[PDB]
């Protein structure tokens, strides 16, 4: 007994093969999951819930596993998700097929490290070649965009609904850009706030110019409709509260035991003044709210809202502009609630929520999301998600790149063309990863279901001719069609960390050569 | 005649140790040289980690067995002590080891053995001293791109280390600082490395300045400063406390709404106070109140909580702040002063991988480098920083010691004919473990073939001749030379190749590997016993 | 290891050794201020600072540069608000010190220790040749103390 | 005899507002995620010892029968409702030692002083500790989903009923976090996390006494070799063994989410999904 007692260890090609293998698998149970023609999948949470989602991240990110490299490769999955949202319809199953062929050298005894010696070489023409082959776009249009997006997401089920969301999508992405930064202004998607809720339908769901609350007034006689209202954002409780110190009384005589009570009433009633002194409508706060004063603030007839979320709170003060308050004695009028074009608070059918329309220029809004059922709606904003995401990205370049696999033979037989003209044994490496390029269009024919050897074939002699680059590939008719009519358009970016990723993927695996198990720390 | 464990001596814990040293060396025999392959462990629960330095493996591989142990542990040190050569001093550790073993494996004298290795040590690195070459006359930042390049073979990011070297060196002389009076120490890992999966290497950046993991506490707080008004403040912002055990008693109520004013007017003030300085720019590591939150909006300031401690100590050595665990004065009135505060060009924080991190950029008062990373997953990054953290030692050594070694093995190749000719000089028998010795020192260039997988005694015999030519001819400055190549497979001359070590590497490596044999060879018995 | 963030190294150090906290007053006995009126809230801030001051003013008006500061786990330790004089005040300072070490290092050193403020002078302080704490093992930083004018036996 | 009073009726409100759910909110919430109830803290036995010095530990104890039968059933009672929904309490911890010494205490927490034991040199009178979660409670990449992963109770201690390791609380009443034993002991005991060692020197003076009461051979008699002396040292050791319930030494060992993750604050005990 030596070691680590009882735990396993492997080397060599066996490891490499086993990784090879597990990748093939990893991304073979997704390769039904990519295009407008793709499948949707439904999955069992441990716990018993219900997710169905197209968007393979969410399915890896809710995938369970034993051998790592998977789990390496499952998080490749969610950081390009991250970074870019979609493209995880497609990016691990360039990933493994990548590898696929990746494994072909392995037994040509050919030591890795060249390999992957050729694949830096191999991304930077990559890369090269998508800017060469990209095309700038104006923001400013708006229906390109909405073209964009839906060439973004006619992808999901929500394809019978483009119209509405790529409008939702562009309205709340124009909406946020936080110019403080000079000319560097930033928008944010957590400002972004998405709420699902149940029954209506697709087309009831709309963005909302302001922010939706789950709750409802404190009191009656607070009125539920306003047009113009000030809004307080109190950081702070509206009660008493601890004497932080440990503090005591001692009192002696018999009027000192009421007056202190008093004296608590008076500090609440303090506190009401010194609000109503704005000539404030709206508070909201994130702590309770003394009723005693909420009487105040009814006496004042000004609305108010209790316990509220922080983040919301921002939002709220992002709606509204003004900024939020833990000192009453210290509130300044330049928060004022101001910047409210309509309050109100609806029924949605057994429950309140908060109605704040009609800000001048609002900064921060959220997008109802009013379906069938929340599996339905999650799903669907998972979809927006990446809907929206991308925007941002366009919004972040305004370069973009006709998908469709026709980027994808363009650079494939642009690498030939370096191919050929890079004499070695790192050549055959180079034409293999250009081979591993052409399988996506053909894996969008296998979801249409069409002859993918002919069809490629052509393709591939289509893109021979140097005269047409925008040459791609249908998603219904699986026919060879020319993107400037198709309009299925992309970001440069995404396809850039697309590649980015996938490459970075090939290397990572490539240097192993062992597994170690049982660490016990 | 002991109980709960028994004994075992002489040839079979002799041979069992040297079973146990074998072992630890194939477990890492194939990730050393600009072809070596670097290792991978799922821990238990499936967090594994991908890694080619041994000293993390060592240090994340649990051992029982004692004289591994002391590997691992002596592996943690030249880490320690180097950073690399976990590629290789534990390999020249237990092959030592192995031929030495083998001398008494037959009848040989242990304490022999060890008097010619105590030798052996000495003759190499004299004549080490004897086979310098010195990096002053060399370009500075050539040999610096060299050397680290040659660093970055063996590791995941040597493709780029052109790009990453120039970032590197960058980043040193950016780290320079006077030391004693009469030294410019570099301190590493002052420098400030943050980790995010996202964009390639390609796209990692380092920061003339600091980078933060933290975000802007108040999202309605402004997010960037173009100026230099900045502090640092260890004490913490609540509502001021008691502290120890003060009763507050109150047999008068009329005051309390006072008392209980006062209760954050102290924080209040001290915000006032420290804000009339007009700074911009605050950490504290304590925690950050509310009511501090919405003043500082009222300042648009800019403010950071929970910050970790060495950072901001870097920040006012890079800012040229003052960290102020207090509010204070030679008289008694906690005052405070502009002339405490740091300041630098710009601070923004920056979403990147959708998160805001806070950048640092260009402070006045001391230059700052940081380096930003990013790549696919985080088992890349935080690898890629280990040897980003090892790239950083080797360099701040050549600049800690103005002196290079050509890399690719040729030390051994000159070191195992010169002491193969110097054994010769003792005449006792101890010249055949001086002859192991150097044996058993020409491991590496076969580990090399061997992780290049050709033909490795052809090499090896290629690189005997020529070293043996090397000392042939004393005419040797048109006879004298250095190197041999991997990936074609054959000789060069690693100084035009810039394939360079620091000398201080294998210096410590041979003699740390001298002791550790040492102790390991006098054992002659082990005795177990079971837990209570 | 050193408490200072910024003393590295001393010549002609003035080293005195010093038993008493360095913190608020606690008495031996339960003891504890009642808090009941209104300027008790900024005077104790005020007059605690104005304490350790003077505990700090006065030591540093022996000239000494070398604090030496014990464990006192038993009851509070040296403050920081104390170290924040002294980082003020630019002085060495060391805590966690062993109570049986104190023989060995007054042994060593020539400072017999200090253990009320009165009793500090510079009659006592002890001086050095040279003292800092070294580096190696990369950090592994190491205190040192060379050359006293009164040589211990130890 | 008055802390567990305390801790049995503070489980019953949680347990009776739990109960109180409506189906629609506690199947939103599952859903949705967000506060399911909050029983705020200043109705935590607000008569005791340790809320207020308008008690005093001499006065007359709330008299409770089946004291350990209801405080074992509201207490596996509500786990299984946190198990079976599974919830998330502020106010648990996957080993108490960290109470003590290792947890961040946030905003109004930082006055506590541990006494770790029960003993009249401690000030008993002390505000209800829970964790403070409003990070994660509002936190959109920290939602539903994330917090079923990590945050609920059974990713730690194993599922309430399937499992043998204890669950503690933080310090509710006294500054005394609470052990409760699990589901598969037989039965959940719940104890103060308090140290035999500490349980022992509560007789030191009682030693002494005898020292001063009984003759040494009269003392050696009883205790055996060593007198009371000998067996108090001897004790000492074997504190960890002699003074010890198991449960105690129970807790989870293999941590995924843990306690160092929010600080701990006072404020209210509440439950959110």
């Amino acid at each position: 007994l030596v070691l680590s007692q009882n735990t396993k260890r492997e080397s060599g090609r066996k490891v490499q093969s086993g990784n090879i293998n597990a990748a093939k698998t990893i991304a073979d149970i997704i390769r039904t999951c990519l295009g407008p023609k793709s499948m949707m999948k439904m999955l069992l949470d441990p716990m018993g819930g219900i997710v169905m989602t197209n968007d393979g991240n969410a399915i890896l990110r809710e995938i369970q596993v034993q051998h790592p490299a998977a789990k390496s490769m499952i998080e490749i999955s969610r950081t390009q998700d991250e970074e870019v949202g979609d493209g995880t319809t497609s990016v691990i199953i360039l990933a493994g097929e990548m590898l696929s062929v990746a494994e072909h050298f392995l037994e040509q005894q050919m030591h890795p490290t060249v390999v992957i010696s050729a694949y830096r070489k191999a991304l930077d023409d990559m890369i090269s070649t998508l800017k060469k082959i990209s095309i700038p776009v104006d923001i400013s249009d708006s229906d390109m965009m909405l073209n964009i997006i839906n060439s973004s997401i006619t992808t999901k089920a929500i394809s019978r609904w483009s119209s509405l969301a790529c409008n939702i999508a562009l309205d709340a992405v124009k909406m946020v850009q936080f110019e403080e930064n000079g000319r560097k202004e930033i928008d944010i998607k957590k400002y972004a706030r998405v709420e699902k809720i149940p029954g209506g339908i697709i087309e009831d769901s709309c963005v909302l110019r302001g922010v939706m609350i789950n709750k409802d007034v404190t009191h009656p006689r607070m009125r539920r409709y306003i047009k113009n209202p000030r809004i307080v954002l109190l950081d702070s409780s509206l009660e008493y509260k601890k004497g932080e110190s440990q503090t005591d009384i001692e009192i002696t005589r018999e009027e000192d035991f009421t007056r202190i009570l008093q004296m608590e009433e008076e500090y609440i009633q303090q506190l009401c003044e010194d609000i109503i002194q704005l000539k404030p409508d709206v508070v909201i706060t994130e702590k309770g709210i003394s009723d005693l004063a909420q009487h105040y603030l009814m006496r004042a007839n000004i609305t108010a809202i209790r316990r509220v979320r922080k983040t919301d709170n921002n939002r709220i003060a992002r709606a509204c502009g003004a900024r939020i308050v833990s000192r009453p004695e210290e509130l300044r009028e330049d928060d004022v609630g101001t910047g409210a074009g309509l309050l109100e608070i609806k029924k949605i059918g057994d429950e309140y929520f908060t109605f704040i329309t009609d800000c001048k220029d609002p900064k921060a809004c959220t997008i109802l999301l009013r379906g069938a059922s929340k599996e339905i709606l999650s799903e669907v904003e998972r979809n927006l998600q990446d809907a929206m995401q991308v925007c941002r990205n366009v919004l972040l370049d305004p370069q973009l790149v006709p998908g469709g696999g026709a980027s994808e033979m363009a650079v494939a037989h642009a690498l030939t063309e370096k191919s050929k003209a890079m004499t070695g044994v790192e050549q055959w490496p180079y034409r293999a990863v250009a081979q591993a390029l052409e399988v996506i269009p053909r894996t969008l024919i296998q979801n249409c279901g069409a002859s993918t050897i002919r069809l490629l074939t052509s393709l591939r002699a289509k893109h021979t001719q140097e005269n047409c680059e925008t040459w791609g590939v249908n998603g219904e008719t699986g026919t060879l069609v020319d993107m400037k009519e198709l309009g299925i358009w992309e970001p440069l970016a995404v396809k850039l960390q697309t590649y980015k990723t996938a490459v970075e993927t090939a290397v990572l695996l490539l240097r192993i050569d062992d597994i170690v198990s049982g660490h016990k720390k | 005649l002991s109980v709960f464990g028994d004994r075992s001596t002489g040839e079979t814990i002799r041979s069992q140790n040297v079973m146990a040293a074998a072992s630890i060396a194939n477990i890492v025999k194939s990730s050393l040289g600009p072809v070596g392959l670097d290792k991978m462990l799922v821990d238990d629960i499936g967090d594994v980690t991908i890694t080619n330095d041994g000293a993390t493996i060592l240090k994340l591989l649990e051992v029982e067995h004692p004289a591994a142990k002391v590997l691992c542990e002596l592996a943690d040190l030249q880490d320690k002590e180097v950073g690399d050569g976990t590629t290789s001093v534990v390999i020249i550790a237990a092959e030592l080891l192995k031929n030495a073993d083998e001398l008494v494996k037959q009848k040989i004298h242990p304490t022999s053995v060890i008097s010619g290795y105590r030798l052996a040590c000495k003759e190499a690195v004299r004549y080490i001293n004897e086979n310098l070459i010195v990096n002053t006359d060399e370009l500075g930042r050539d040999c610096l791109i060299n050397a680290a390049k040659t660093s970055m073979s063996s590791k995941i990011i040597g493709i780029n280390g052109d790009f990453f070297a120039n970032m590197v060196v960058d980043a040193v002389l950016a780290i320079k600082y006077t030391d004693i009076r009469g030294q410019p120490r570099y301190p590493v890992n002052s420098v400030n490395i943050l980790k995010a999966h996202g964009r390639s290497q390609m796209e990692s950046m380092l920061i003339s300045g600091y980078a933060l993991n933290c975000v802007v506490g108040s999202q309605g707080m402004p997010k960037r400063i173009v100026n230099a008004k900045i502090a640092c403040l260890d004490f913490s912002l609540q509502k001021t406390k008691m502290k120890l055990g003060v009763q507050v008693v109150i047999t008068d109520p009329e005051k309390l709404d006072q008392i209980r004013q006062r209760e954050s007017d102290i924080t209040k003030e001290r915000i006032q106070k420290i804000l009339a300085t007009g700074a911009n720019v605050i950490l504290t590591t304590g925690g950050i109140d509310d009511m501090c939150l919405k003043y500082f909006v009222e300042a648009g300031a800019m403010a950071v909580r929970r910050v970790l401690k060495r950072d901001l100590k870097r920040i006012a050595k890079a800012s040229g702040a003052t960290i102020l665990s207090t509010l204070a004065n030679l008289e008694g009135e906690e005052t405070f002063e502009a002339a405490m505060l740091g300041q630098a060009e710009e601070v923004v924080q920056e979403r990147i991988c959708d998160d805001e991190l806070i950048l640092i950029k260009n402070t006045k008062a001391r230059t700052s480098a940081s380096i930003i990373l990013r790549g696919a997953n985080d088992f890349m990054c935080d690898e890629m920083e280990r040897s980003l953290h090892d790239a950083l030692c080797v360099v701040k050594r050549v600049l800690e010691s103005k002196s290079v070694v050509p890399g690719g093995g040729a030390v051994e190749a000159a070191l195992s004919i010169y002491l193969e000719n110097y054994a010769t000089s003792m005449g006792s028998r101890e010249q055949l473990a001086i002859a192991e010795f150097a044996r058993s020192l020409l491991v590496i260039p076969n580990t090399l073939a061997v992780n290049a997988a050709q033909d490795s005694t052809d090499l090896v015999a290629k690189l005997r001749a020529f070293h043996n030519e090397a000392q042939v001819n004393p005419e040797r400055k048109n006879l004298k030379w250095i190197g041999l190549d991997l990936s074609n497979g054959k000789p060069r001359d690693n100084k035009q190749a810039g394939v360079f070590e620091p000398t201080i590497v294998k210096v410590k490596s041979l003699k740390f590997a001298t002791e550790a044999a040492i102790t390991i060879l006098r054992i002659d018995d082990l005795i177990k016993l079971h837990p209570e | 290891k050193v408490s200072n963030s910024g003393i590295t190294r001393v010549e002609k150090a003035k080293i005195g050794l010093i038993q008493f906290c360095l913190s608020a007053p606690k008495t031996d006995m339960d003891n504890q201020i009642v808090v009941s009126d209104y300027a008790q809230m900024d005077r104790v801030l005020r007059e605690e600072r104005a304490y350790i001051l003077n505990l700090v003013k006065q030591i540093k008006k022996t000239g000494c540069n070398v604090l030496l500061i014990q464990k006192s786990i038993l009851r509070d330790a040296l403050s920081d608000l104390a170290l924040h004089f002294l980082n003020k005040m630019k002085i060495m300072v060391i805590k966690d010190i062993e109570r049986e070490d104190i023989e060995f290092i007054c042994k060593t050193i020539g400072t017999k220790p200090v253990a009320h403020i009165d009793q500090f002078t510079a009659d006592m302080l002890g001086s050095a040749e040279l003292a800092e704490e070294v580096n190696l093992n990369g950090s592994g930083k190491l205190l040192k103390i060379t050359g006293c004018a009164s040589p211990g036996k130890t | 005899a008055h802390w567990k009073r305390g801790m049995l009726s503070f489980v019953a409100q949680m347990h009776e507002m739990m109960n109180d759910v409506s189906p629609d909110d506690l199947d939103r919430v599952r859903t949705e995620g967000g506060s399911l109830v909050e029983l705020n803290w200043l109705q935590v036995d607000p008569n005791s010892m340790f809320r207020s010095i308008h008690s005093s530990w001499t006065d007359p104890l709330q008299v409770v029968d089946d004291l350990d039968t209801k405080l074992d059933q509201y207490w596996t009672a509500l786990n299984l409702m946190i198990d079976s929904s599974d919830l998330i309490p502020n106010f648990m911890m996957r080993d108490p030692s960290h109470a003590f010494n290792g947890v961040k205490l946030g905003g109004d927490a930082r006055q506590t002083q541990f006494s770790r034991t029960f003993d009249s040199r401690s000030s008993l009178e002390w505000g209800v500790m829970v964790y403070d979660y409003s990070e994660l409670e509002h936190d959109p990449s920290k939602g539903r989903a994330y917090r079923k992963e990590l945050v609920t109770p059974a990713r730690d201690f194993g599922h309430f009923g399937l499992s043998h390791y204890s669950r503690a609380t933080t310090p509710i009443l006294g500054k005394m976090p609470a052990v409760f034993s699990g589901m598969l002991t037989g039965n959940c005991k719940m104890y103060p996390f308090i140290k035999g060692t500490a349980k022992l020197k509560t007789v030191r003076k009682l030693v002494e006494a005898v020292n001063h009461a009984w003759g040494v051979e009269k003392i050696r008699y009883a205790l055996g070799p060593g007198g009371m002396t000998g067996w108090y040292n001897r004790t000492m050791q074997q504190a960890p063994i002699v003074l010890t319930p198991a449960a105690l030494t129970m807790f989870p060992d293999t941590i995924k989410f843990g306690d160092l993750n929010y600080p701990v604050m006072i404020g209210d005990p509440m439950i959110l999904g």
